[PDB]
């Protein structure tokens, strides 16, 4: 056990969780990869 | 009246800036200020094409000049403003109360043009290095970027 | 200048895999997985037949 | 009936003038009052005086 909110949203009768990956990795360079763009 | 004096901390001003202090002065125009780091990269590619090392440490900038602000004196006024034990002697003490008012709101000038010093000084920064929305508003993700 | 320069590019350049353990789990979980509005009736259309 | 009598200072009114007592106004032709009213100042960068 380590304590931390990650923590609990809810969705139904349940819980759900909701703080999503914008907050940890990578800034401030130069190429890419698959993803959004786009489509015909 | 005396312009209105309660003081240095009460109510939000200290985070225009950060600090350190800076009082040995005299020597710097355009001198340093460092770190020695750089901004995120490499493990999504493909066995990509290259690129060209991670390690530099980009450059940067200094200024100088002025901000000015006088008080002055008539030449009437110094005189009455010396001794030579000539006062003492029953015209110059009770007027000079009288007086003791005036020269001492805008002497301690020497306190009323800097620690209001800056509402003309750094409203020049939301004048001066980084301008409006046309950038940068809604983000997270369209500029990595470049390629 | 010799102590401080290789603790943070091997603490951040020998974590890079450690950024490289979440974009190939959703390149086939997000390159093995299409669309929705044909789950729903994946509970409405198909027990016994 | 007798009449209520009015008093200048339970009015709320009062509180808008500083009233004062002074009986030889016959004796006045025009008083007058002084104020010694200040401004501090700001900088301006560039060419301003």
């Amino acid at each position: 056990n380590a304590r931390v909110p990650a923590d609990l949203v809810i969705v139904g009768d349940k819980l759900v969780f909701l703080e999503a990956l914008e907050r940890r990795v990578y800034q401030a360079t130069r190429v890419a990869y698959p993803l959004i763009g786009n489509i015909d | 009246n005396t312009l209105n004096f309660v003081r240095f901390l009460e109510l939000g001003l200290s985070v225009a800036c950060i600090c350190t202090k800076f009082p040995e002065l005299a020597y710097v125009r355009d001198g340093v200020i460092q770190f020695e780091v750089q901004q995120p990269m490499i493990a999504r590619d493909g066995p990509h094409p290259v690129d060209q090392p991670v390690h530099n440490y980009m450059v940067k900038r200094i200024h100088k000049r002025s901000l000015s602000a006088a008080f002055a004196i008539a030449s009437e006024a110094l005189s009455l403003l010396s001794n030579t034990y000539v006062d003492g002697t029953e015209i110059d003490s009770s007027l000079r109360i009288r007086a003791i008012q005036q020269m001492a709101r805008n002497l301690r000038t020497v306190l009323d043009s800097f620690e209001r010093g800056t509402a003309d000084q750094l409203l020049g920064v939301l004048l001066e290095k980084a301008p409006p929305l046309s950038l940068l508003s809604p983000i997270n993700k369209f500029q990595p970027e470049g390629h | 200048r010799a102590i401080q320069q290789m603790a943070r590019n091997l603490r951040t350049v020998s974590d890079s895999f450690e950024r490289g353990t979440a974009d190939q789990l959703l390149g086939v979980l997000l390159e093995k997985a299409p669309p929705l509005s044909l789950l729903s009736p994946i509970n409405k259309f198909q027990p016994e037949g």
